[PDB]
């Protein structure tokens, strides 16, 4: 795939391109690989489409009833679920994710668990096959707490290269902006993210 | 690693005559399950009334029928234009697929046309050059639903005379240019049906003492 | 018995009333890499033959300079060089095609899917495709590698036999052939949405489009979808 | 495939079958499992279709060009022996064929030669080879005297050809016949196994396993 | 090697005006050796025929499996099993062993008993239902009997006349069959009569 | 393999067994009775993998002697052979399965007629006029074919039985040091001592 | 095989070919690969032919259970995730690729099912060895808000695109209109392109002709 | 490896890391993958040293010869000696090569000649291990006609990003410019290009 | 493979040679003197690989033959020996490699002395009193060790062979179908054709 998530000033944006292909075919070009586990608790999906997608929704049962007992449930704890799954299940899945969400006290919060089972806490993470071209520019055009707008075109440059580049990643580039207001999705279309 | 082969499917079927002999073949040429064309001939005119056709491999046929028309160019030129007796051209075409016999012509090979005595005959040959010369035979990945049905309707196989208990054998005619024809047109339509590499067009070479004829038949592009 | 690497992807084309039209995108890729941006895979020899080639990329460069070799000796010692013995489509054809037969036989082929398309002297319509195997074939409609799949059945819906050349006008086959190339960008994953195509009129003689783009893409409804069943957000 | 050839009183019989199959599929019964090499010799198709039409086909011609050269006629020992050399001087480049190379000469007698793809070349009076090769030997084995009438010994090759026929899959379709005399070999036709088989279960008496 | 094509056989079965026929051949062979002329592939079930092709251990088992599962189901249900049922019991049946399948290639024909329809139908090895109005085929010669089916049938064809159609389109196939022949035998069932013929073919 | 032979007569069943066990280099024994008693009427000879042999003739004997004295009734040989049949058809998708193949050969006290039954490893059974398991039946086959009558005399058949013994010591590149040859009739089962010799 | 399903305003509708193969035969030339869960939620079957029948009789009949306990219309959004969860328990073992469309009291659904059991949600979705072929008509013909008839014609154009253009599909069009106010239709064969032209011949054996050896007649009831 | 070559308004310039690895084990950290085959014909070094050392000792003589015969040698020509060793000898080699240089006509001209032997002309090129994260930086970063010093930070840039992603690459950055004026030879030392 | 054996004794050297063609299933003849005659008093007996036996031992037929024609002086044991090996020890590192053993034994008419030579495909040379190739040796080297003399009579030493030949019939699982027993001294090379039953 191709998936990246963003922290700043007012919470946290996840971004994703929409294609997944089986060989050179893309069996769909409109893939919405941001995926919901909780109302302000998002992922991103990268790997098998069929292990990324069972574990969303096994995750997004977990936490369904974690909040029927116990309350609202933490960015950190949808983390944990996910490592858990991944982790003590490495040897038969293909899976990588970043969740992100937003709370109140801490804000902006991104989680990155790559195909080991491992989980690191980061400003921004960046994953997916087409992500190995574009630590270049991100590592020098991310900046911390920017504005709901600067964090956007950061996103969208960041994956109009990884795109362009990447021959297992395009479509239509999806966000999803997680704030206190609410939840906001955006679309950006190829007729305007490849002009940059 | 590379891999110097292919199929292109196709099945050929030869038939000789009394005083003629025919020589068939589908239309279609495919890769694996996509169609390549529904129209590339697959049975050609070589002169001297000489027919034939080299399937299986594409390449490997194309390659070896443009050998022999070569073949035949200079047996005239070398023997003051004389004709090239079906016979020999068998033979050549067995030193010609045996040279390259480590590493042969991937390809079920069948010519017809008439012997040095005018009745029909047929040659089918090896991809190494093995050769014999037929009644009918068929070539290519159709050749199991078409031979059996050959068996019964032209060499009258396990068919009796009714009611003489099952002693005395269907006694064998021999059949029109019209007629055997009609079962050519009949094995295909019926193999089109269940063998998913035949269909499209069925294009038949006709050899008599006047020389060669051109007839073709639509089938089914499914 | 090499492997490919910088390769291109599909060349596709159809034969029409008068001449014929061959397209083919300009990107050469290194794997999963959309390397190269710039790379033209529409080969003109004269001014009635073009070559479309597909597959690597090195190996066609070579082939490209055969031609331009094959274009210098014609001219050699031939006064008709630029009329009655100059270079045809049915030539360079066999010429090609000999060389990649003669190339698989000795086990180092040329990594190649070719289309020659073009006009003969006498009005003619010339189409034919030759592999890296060196097997050949000729329908009213070829494409090569992946083309093949999804190109063909659209244009076979235009032509789909032979009785229906004459009936296809040129803006209708430049149509077709214009969206099988956006069908092509929508499905391949190592396509470019820059291609190139070329018309070869009996009547106008070769028309060459450089830096063309697939418009009109209908991307709407990506918005309507969320989700991958159970989703409603 | 079956093919087998004998000594005798009367000279060599040799008899084959003449099916022929890919895999599961029969995909022709008209072979000619007997190689009239020239007047005077035979070989027997055993192995592989074309390497031994072919290389025997060519040894007819080694074999004229010697009797043109010494104005007499080759002797099986010195015809097999070339045929043997060429085969080994192409040892496991993926040459099959298994074959009797049969002759009757002023000086040598009925003489028999079996020839194999290993460089292999030996003299003697009973072979039978291919897949149904087990089941002609136990004919050939039980009923075989040397002074056997050349009629009696014609059947006989008849016989242990069917008797593989019927049990191997692999071989049947029809038996061709030879005779081998100091003046040379005499075709004794061509016999339909469908129709031998029943022939035989009547006269015989035997085949009592198999209702008909 | 492959399991479904060592022993060997063939099975075929058509449909006529008010009637159905099933046939098969008698080989069982190791490989290249035949080994008995008197192994009927064909078994019946009250007014059911199943025929099964493959792997002998298998027809055997298979057969000896289905009378049990039958028998059971007439004394229980009170009545003997239809053949739209009994195929729908070969399926979930055959189904039952999805990752170690029985090496067969089942055929059920016969006339369901309450409307008088024929029926004819066949399995693969895990149990995909393939019904067909005209005929079915299996076996080692799956390609030969295709070949002469599509050739010889026409549908509707008068009983008597339906036994010379099917009978030809076996012979033909298995003489052009290695591993299949050395007799064969052909049920006709009428919707109350039911006739078997035993051939006359080579034996090679 | 290991030389397992049989063929039904008029009167009775007649089951020849190779004499020798081969242990890869040396012969170890010049003669093996490779066949168990399964009862009074009902002969089982058997070839085939190392262990797997005896252990599962054994086991069948057990179990049809179980069931003899259980309902004192002597189980027919087409029963003993269906059941060795399944026995060996369950083992065949087992863990680790039989490999052995069996002759079984009896009288049928009932029809007063004999029976000889061919099982292979797989579970394959049908029943025979002469039989023989491992390669032994290619060089046999033949002269049965030719020479076998149905009507054939308990003599008779010993004498047809030497000239297949015969063939398979002439064309047969094994040393199998003999057959012991044993017979099935009314009477029950006893043994011919006197063969490579008759 | 050749599979497709197509949203329009007030429904969805899906199609499939006829032509079931086994290697390079054609074993069915008309097994519907249409298959229902619900009435008014059915599939289309492409990959192992008994596993989307297996898989189907199964998840349909447990929907059917469940449509009883909870007195409510089934769901296709239930469908899908038992068939996707059931799918993904065995690793992909299970050679089911289908596309899941129908309607239910939440509106108008079409979703896909890949064997190792990722789901795809669209408004145009093809699957099978004609996938190809059917999705480049869908590519070029689809806009947003069809009409029953138009989303017919859509779907049977893209099924037709397979059966030529794919060695893999062929003979028949199936369809199914699942429309959200009306009852499902499933019109069976709703295309028939591929007759077979009357034979050349008629091969209807004289009485007699066939050599019989025994007869004998069985015995049917006890 | 990990080097780049680019063009500008004076002439072209070249850049690498100098770290030749085999393993885990830096074998050399100090690498002049900066080689000479004329005046003003300079390559980018990466694949195989043994390779791409014996193709440049070649091609040096090639021109040495050609300039004794024929005279200076256009860039192109560096090019084409150096595609028709690779491509005609594909099968045996591993190596990936930039042929840059500066004559009077065209100024600064880039070739970069890929694994297969294939040969394109650019504005800039990239190659060896480590290019694959800075696809993204350049194409965005990138600009024609350029100042000296604006390209020269344009490559340390670039070239910071992909030592710091890859393990293949590192040690110092060595440049190469060439002008009508002149060879200079640059280098870059960590404790500068990492602080960016 | 094939039985291959030889002793030398006092007064000449005997070989020992297996009678049996074997192609895979059939035994193909039962009679083969796998021995050529290299002279006057020098033998060879040889096996191994299919066709590759007989082509070296004609091989070197010929070109003993030839030196002896030449000098027309019979090329000593010794002799012959030292070039069989050499053309061996070429062959082993050539494109394809006589894959061929061989038992030399002939009389040295200068030393009045019989000798007998084992050589291995590889070229590996060395002088017995007796030898073998194949497996040949495992049953048999046990009795030679115990009952040989190197004064032993040219009968005492048949006897003693007979009892090798013995034991390999008895414990050794390939019907080789006998011997020919070739006997080389001061008269020649003569063979022996009453043995299994001497």
């Amino acid at each position: 795939a191709s998936i990246m998530a963003v922290t700043f000033k007012d919470g946290v944006i996840l971004g994703a391109d929409s294609r997944t292909t089986t060989g050179a075919y893309i069996a769909n070009r409109v893939t919405d690989k941001l995926t919901r586990v909780h109302d302000k608790i998002w992922c991103c999906r990268s790997g098998s489409a069929a292990d990324t997608q069972a574990i969303a929704d096994i995750v997004q049962y977990h936490l369904e009833l974690y909040t029927s007992q116990y309350g609202t449930p933490s960015t950190e704890t949808a983390a944990s679920v996910f490592k858990e799954l991944c982790y003590e299940n490495k040897d038969n899945l293909t899976a990588g994710i970043i969740v992100a969400g937003y709370d109140d006290k801490n804000k902006g919060e991104v989680y990155t668990i790559p195909l080991g089972g491992s989980v690191h806490k980061l400003p921004y993470a960046i994953a997916g096959s087409g992500s190995t071209f574009i630590y270049g520019y991100c590592d020098k055009n991310f900046r911390e707490n920017m504005s709901k707008e600067e964090t956007v075109d950061f996103i969208k440059h960041s994956l109009s290269q990884a795109i362009k580049w990447d021959g297992s990643s395009g479509g239509v580039i999806r966000m999803v902006v997680l704030t206190a207001a609410g939840v906001e999705r955006l679309i950006f279309y190829p007729d305007e993210y490849e002009q940059l | 690693q590379f891999n110097p082969y292919g199929d292109n499917g196709g099945t050929i079927l030869g038939i000789a005559g009394e005083d003629f002999a025919v020589l068939a073949g589908d239309t279609r040429n495919i890769t694996d399950y996509s169609i390549n064309s529904r129209y590339e001939p697959k049975v050609f005119d070589c002169g001297d009334n000489i027919v034939m056709s080299a399937n299986g491999f594409a390449a490997d046929g194309d390659a070896l029928v443009k050998r022999f028309k070569n073949s035949v160019k200079w047996y005239h030129f070398d023997h003051n234009d004389k004709k090239l007796s079906i016979n020999s051209a068998a033979r050549n075409i067995q030193h010609l697929l045996y040279g390259k016999r480590f590493f042969p012509y991937y390809v079920h090979t069948i010519i017809a046309g008439l012997d040095e005595d005018g009745k029909g005959a047929v040659y089918s040959f090896d991809p190494v050059g093995s050769y014999e010369r037929e009644q009918c035979r068929a070539g290519g990945a159709a050749a199991s639903l078409i031979m059996p049905f050959l068996d019964n309707q032209v060499n009258f196989k396990n068919q009796y005379e009714p009611g003489t208990n099952g002693k005395v054998k269907k006694p064998l005619k021999y059949l029109s240019v019209e007629e055997v024809i009609k079962l050519v047109r009949d094995s295909f339509t019926s193999a089109t049906e269940r063998h998913i590499q035949v269909g499209d067009g069925l294009e038949i070479l006709i050899v008599t003492k006047d020389g060669v004829r051109k007839e073709f038949y639509e089938l089914k592009r499914d | 018995t090499q492997q490919p690497i910088v390769t291109g992807t599909s060349v596709i084309s159809m034969k029409y009333d008068n001449g014929v039209i061959i397209a083919a995108d300009n990107l050469g890729s290194y794997g999963s890499l959309l390397r190269f941006n710039g790379v033209e895979r529409l080969i003109p020899v004269g001014d009635n033959t073009v070559v479309g080639i597909s597959g690597d990329i090195s190996d066609m460069q070579h082939i490209e300079r055969l031609l331009k070799d094959l274009v210098t000796e014609n001219a050699y010692d031939n006064p008709l060089a630029d009329a009655e013995e100059a270079l045809e489509p049915s030539y360079i054809f066999e010429y090609l095609a000999t060389v990649m037969y003669q190339r698989r036989s000795k086990m180092n082929p040329l990594w190649n899917a070719i289309i020659v398309a073009g006009v003969q002297s006498n009005g003619d319509q010339f189409l034919r495709y030759v592999n890296l195997l060196g097997v050949t074939y000729s329908s009213p409609t070829l494409a090569t590698g992946f083309g093949a799949h999804m190109a063909n059945p659209l244009l076979r819906k235009v032509v789909d036999r032979e009785s229906d050349i004459p009936k296809t006008t040129v803006q209708v086959a430049e149509e077709a052939i214009v969206n099988a190339m956006r069908v092509l960008y929508y499905r391949d994953a190592r396509s470019s949405r820059n291609f190139s195509l070329a018309i070869i009129d009996k009547n106008t003689g070769l028309t060459f489009k450089k830096n063309l783009q697939v418009e009109n893409m209908k991307w709407d409804f990506a918005k309507d979808i969320k989700g991958y069943g159970t989703q409603k957000i | 495939t079956t093919t087998l050839a004998f000594r005798f009183q009367g000279g060599i019989i040799v008899a084959v079958d003449s099916r022929a199959t890919a895999g599961n599929w029969v995909a022709s019964q008209t072979v000619k499992r007997v190689i009239e090499i020239n007047p005077f010799l035979l070989g027997t198709m055993a192995g592989g279709a074309a390497d031994c039409q072919f290389w025997e086909t060519w040894l007819g011609s080694q074999c004229r060009l010697h009797e043109l050269r010494e104005k007499e006629r080759i002797s099986v020992a010195a015809a097999s022996k070339i045929l043997s050399n060429l085969v080994y001087q192409y040892k496991g480049a993926g040459l099959s064929m298994g074959t009797m190379i049969c002759g009757y000469t002023r000086k040598e007698g009925p003489t028999i030669y079996y020839v194999d793809s290993d460089g292999t070349r030996l003299k003697g009076d009973i072979f039978c080879v291919g897949s149904g090769q087990t089941f002609a030997y136990g004919v050939l084995d039980s009923n075989y005297k040397w002074d056997l009438s050349v009629e009696d010994a014609l059947y006989l090759g008849k016989r242990s050809i069917l008797a593989a026929a019927h049990r191997d899959a692999y071989s049947g379709g029809s038996v061709n016949l030879y005779h081998v005399t100091e003046d040379g070999w005499i075709y004794h036709g061509n016999h339909d196994v469908g129709e031998l088989f029943w022939k035989v279960k009547e006269e015989e008496g035997s085949f009592n396993n198999v209702i008909g | 090697s492959d399991p479904s094509s060592i022993n060997g056989g063939i099975v075929v079965a058509m449909t006529g005006k008010d009637c159905v026929a099933i046939a098969c051949d008698l080989r069982l062979g190791s490989q290249s050796l035949g080994v008995s002329n008197k192994f009927e592939k064909i078994f019946h079930y009250g007014h059911v025929f199943l025929g099964i092709t493959g792997l002998a251990t298998d027809v055997t088992t298979l057969n000896e499996m289905f009378r049990y599962k039958t028998n059971l189901y007439k004394l229980k249900e009170e009545r003997a099993i239809e053949p739209e049922t009994f195929t729908q019991l070969v399926s979930s049946s055959l189904y039952e062993r999805r990752f170690g399948p029985y090496f067969v290639g089942p055929v059920v024909a016969g006339i369901n008993s309450k409307s008088g329809k024929p029926f004819i139908a066949g399995f693969d090895l895990i149990g995909c239902i393939d019904e067909a109005k005209d005929f079915i085929v299996s076996g080692t010669a799956s390609d030969q009997l295709f070949g002469m089916c599509e050739s010889l049938y026409e549908p509707n064809l008068e009983p008597e006349d339906l036994f010379e159609t099917i009978s030809q389109a076996l012979l033909n196939a298995a003489d052009r069959d290695a591993l299949s022949g050395w007799g064969a035998v052909v049920y006709i069932i009428k919707k109350d009569e039911v006739v078997k013929r035993y051939l006359k073919m080579r034996q090679d | 393999m290991d030389i397992i032979l049989g063929i039904r007569v008029q009167d009775s069943v007649i089951l020849a067994s190779s004499k020798a066990v081969t242990r890869g280099i040396s012969v170890l024994k010049d003669s093996d009775d490779k066949t168990r008693q399964l009862s009074p009427h009902t002969l089982m000879s058997f070839a085939g993998e190392a262990g797997d042999t005896v252990q599962f003739a054994e086991y069948i004997q057990a179990n049809i002697q179980l069931y003899s004295i259980r309902e004192d009734y002597e189980l027919s040989p087409q029963a003993v052979s269906s059941f060795v049949r399944q026995e060996l058809a369950k083992s065949i998708r087992s863990r680790r399965p039989y490999q052995v193949n069996v002759l079984i050969g009896g009288y049928d006290k009932k029809k007063n007629k004999p029976e000889l039954y061919q099982i292979d490893y797989l579970g394959t059974k049908v029943e025979l006029p002469y039989g023989a398991h491992g390669y032994s039946g290619f060089y046999t086959f033949s002269l049965l074919d030719h020479h076998y009558r149905p009507d054939m005399t308990t003599e008779e058949g010993l004498d047809l039985l030497k000239l297949c013994v015969q063939e398979l010591e002439k064309r047969m590149p094994m040393d199998f040091k003999g057959v012991i040859v044993k017979i099935v009739d009314k009477d029950g089962i006893r043994q011919v001592d006197d063969f490579q010799a008759q | 095989t050749t599979i497709v399903g197509v949203k329009f305003n007030n429904g969805v509708v899906i199609a499939a070919d006829t032509r079931s193969t086994q290697g390079p035969i054609v074993a069915d030339k008309n097994c519907a690969k249409l298959h229902r869960i619900s009435p008014k939620i059915w599939c289309a079957g492409a990959g192992t032919a008994a596993d989307t029948e297996a898989v189907t009789q199964l998840i349909g009949s447990n929907i059917e259970l469940h449509s009883l306990y909870t007195s409510r219309e089934p769901r296709v959004v239930s469908a899908l995730q038992m068939l996707k969860q059931h799918l993904f328990k065995y690793q992909g073992h299970i050679g089911a690729y289908l596309i899941v469309a129908g309607v239910d009291p939440t509106g108008s659904h079409l979703f896909s099912i890949h064997a190792h059991g990722s789901t795809d949600v669209g408004y145009y979705l093809s699957l099978g060895s004609g996938s190809l072929a059917a999705m480049a008509v869908l590519e070029s013909h689809w806009k947003q808000d069809l009409t029953k008839e138009e989303a017919i014609k859509l779907a049977s154009d893209a099924i037709q695109a397979g059966i030529w253009n794919d060695l893999g599909s062929g003979s028949n069009v199936d369809v199914c209109v699942m429309e959200i106010g009306k009852d499902a239709e499933y019109l069976r064969n709703y295309l028939t392109p591929n007759v077979r032209e009357e034979k050349q011949k008629s091969y209807k054996f004289p009485r007699g002709t066939t050599a019989v050896l025994k007869e004998s007649i069985v015995n049917i009831c006890d």
